[PDB]
């Protein structure tokens, strides 16, 4: 069966939309689950000793909207309290209730589809023997699939996928690659190269396919304790071609950092 | 549909308007703004031939009818791309005497070479709806077969 | 004229809200167009022979919310089935229907402003001759203008703007610059340098304004097949200053990658 | 006191939801304040002489949805007109009114919680003596807390937290560090190094804790006007270890750029 909602009813009975139906709709619009919330303080909550009064705070928990108008929450002495929003649909008169708990007891119970009481933390209150010391609000998670955007501003940080690789190029050369967001790679030179000529391909292991660049990348390194330098050409096929001066049987320590774009 | 207090989505009564979530009666949308845009040419039973008088809007834009199946996809389309605005395109799907003529004034023009041969896949119209491409008005006469009557 | 919706109707008749108005409102709140969906499987769909049963799935298509409650879609065997939600507003009693198609036939039809059937693909179900082998959902796209965020986690990749520039710097030196996010630049050295002195400006083209740094950038390069190196300064005015040793008539091949920030 | 809204009313009187209650609800879903809008041109607005007609444009200002259907607004000759959406709840017959103004007079009045007239600019119309020259719409800022995304495509730029530090390494070395997103750091070499041996630590200042990498990064540099190079080892404890040629009393200018990852 297909239950239609955002559609007009000519006989005014065809498509009625309920609290749970709209609740599920709102959750999809903002991209939230039963473990996260949408919270906004229109006026800062007052702190009177071991009590916290929410002057005007609107909360969307499990797609269900409710306003806290001068609602005081009792706090535990010298403890880190966790303020939870409790939604019990069986209580037709008062479904939403608040509680200050010892630990974060967010259950993530599906109330719009199934039965149960939904518990979700929104504010963390750190208290002393006398009163409130500090307050920290729970992060509002916005789970999304793909974003098309013009501009962005980040105040904290971005977590891009990281990939590590350690290819033994040969002749005594070791490379430490670190690829982030499948584009920028920083190659770290290690070991001691011996028995190699200019323009000659390196004996050992070749660069793996996820780390191979689109074009030949010329990366500069340095010989430790000297004023002499070298460079290696990482061709698109993964082959590492030496381009420094001809090195004999004696091995010289190779160190350095080189950045390149794959894309 | 008509607007009813408590049943429809409106913020009414005591300020600043109130709409209640009830069980079954709740909120049902009244209708749509500009519901005059919605028009369905309904096809309920399989039809064989037809005599349509097509009134085209824009010249040089493919003007003619297309047919939609039950899932909103196209199977057949009689579409013509004329140089000037024809006053009316006369189309007959009868097997014996097919007519595809664009009338302008008192002059009758043969529209067969200008027609889209790839889009016109079948003559037999199936259950679904008809869509008018670049048409201001349309007048149709549908003939549908019955083996025994 | 101005048509108001989210406003109080003093005589309960002034501002009625249509399903198309709410459809547009919802599309705007979530940042969706007619070529995407919002979809949530509250319970897992069940595969039985060449059929998919949507047990409890909510979908938003063209800002219209509907629920699939024990809704079975018949599938084609040994095929890739594209599951579509089809919305026809003229079908007053049953505006929504599901179809399994041979291709992604999403049409982007504006059902809230005009006539037509909206078709939007939301699932890809692959079959064998006997049943379902795999299911892949269609991506839910969020089209946004400007984002102010605290923290973000990316599981796939971020695509940022890329600009490229080749500079014939003079004296045989070539620079291939790649700029990403309008900030990070990686310079790749090419060509062969001759007839230049330390501290002298290269005799060719200056760096184009979009690639110019805010402060002077010293980029280290290497001489191919040698133990010797050089550096060049990309000045904020776009000029390039040679900072290697003096070079005679014989050209020496110049290579290497150097990075800088524009901002 | 708790005011519940997205809930069932048993006696059809329990939870009545108002225009301001839904208004606040819609704002939190999209992540907007009283200073930004949600605007979409379904059909491109027409410009006739010193007037702009909005054929079909929907706007969500202060969580209040309204449609502009062929609404024409008069403009000022040879001026930059700031088109505002004005909401006055006291004007019960017509709350929304449009105005072309001299400057961006956006107030950000909380109409949902308190009183007043809300003003918010959405379009910037640049005009001539005869008609319109150019039109630039106001940005739609989506303020969010945390994002859990898979993929992203940016058409402009992403602003990441930038931190700068100038370390006087010692012996005549200066390091200009530029940290972006608390991960990628590009170090610039400055000054003239004198009296130092290979493998020996730096006499001066150590690298600060936020700029310290996870592992020892070998950063390559170059001596200005010469064909000789050097490399420094920035250890995780903040210590800088010289790894170039031994330098005598004469100071040689040190320049170059070296990039590394912290995480």
């Amino acid at each position: 069966t297909i239950k239609n909602f955002t559609f007009f009813s000519p006989n005014s009975t065809e498509f009625p939309v309920g609290s749970n139906n709209d609740g599920k709709l709102y959750m999809m619009l903002t991209g939230m689950d039963y473990r996260t919330i949408r919270r906004k303080d229109w006026s800062s909550p007052l702190n009177t000793a071991l009590n916290v009064q929410y002057t005007n705070t609107s909360i969307i928990a499990g797609g269900r909207y409710f306003e806290l108008l001068n609602e005081t929450v009792a706090l535990k002495g010298d403890s880190v309290n966790y303020i939870h929003a409790n939604i019990d649909l069986t209580q037709t008169a008062n479904p939403v209730s608040l509680s200050a708990e010892t630990a974060n007891n967010s259950n993530g119970v599906d109330i719009n589809n199934g039965s149960g009481v939904l518990k979700v933390c929104f504010d963390i209150v750190t208290t002393s023997g006398t009163g409130v010391t500090s307050t920290k609000p729970i992060v509002q998670t916005s789970t999304l699939d793909s974003i098309s955007v013009n501009d962005m501003t980040v105040s904290g940080s971005i977590d891009v996928p990281v990939q590590t690789l350690t290819v033994e190029a040969g002749n005594g050369l070791q490379l430490q690659l670190t690829k982030k967001n499948n584009d920028l790679v920083i190659v770290r030179f290690f070991g001691s190269v011996s028995n190699i000529q200019k323009g000659w391909n390196m004996s050992g292991t070749w660069v793996d396919r996820p780390f191979r660049p689109a074009a030949v990348q010329s990366l500069v390194g340095h010989f430790a304790g000297r004023d002499t330098s070298f460079h290696i050409d990482i061709n698109p096929n993964g082959s590492i071609t030496w381009w420094g001066a001809n090195i004999d049987k004696t091995p010289i320590a190779t160190r350095g950092n080189g950045s390149y774009f794959i894309k | 549909g008509k607007v009813i207090a408590g049943m429809s989505k409106i913020y009414g009564g005591t300020a600043p308007g109130n709409y209640k979530y009830i069980k079954g009666t709740s909120y049902t949308y009244y209708g749509e703004s500009d519901i005059d845009r919605l028009s369905r040419w309904d096809i309920k039973e399989e039809i064989f031939s037809f005599m349509g008088i097509l009134y085209p809007k824009l010249p040089k834009t493919p003007a003619g009818v297309r047919f939609l199946d039950d899932i909103g996809n196209e199977y057949t389309a009689i579409v013509f791309k004329t140089e000037q605005v024809q006053d009316y395109i006369l189309i007959n799907t009868d097997v014996n005497d097919e007519t595809y003529q664009g009338w302008k004034g008192t002059t009758a023009l043969n529209l067969f070479p200008v027609m889209d041969f790839e889009r016109y896949r079948t003559r037999i119209i199936e259950k679904g709806q008809m869509e008018l491409i670049n048409l201001s008005k349309a007048e149709f006469k549908i003939k549908r077969k019955a083996d025994f009557v």
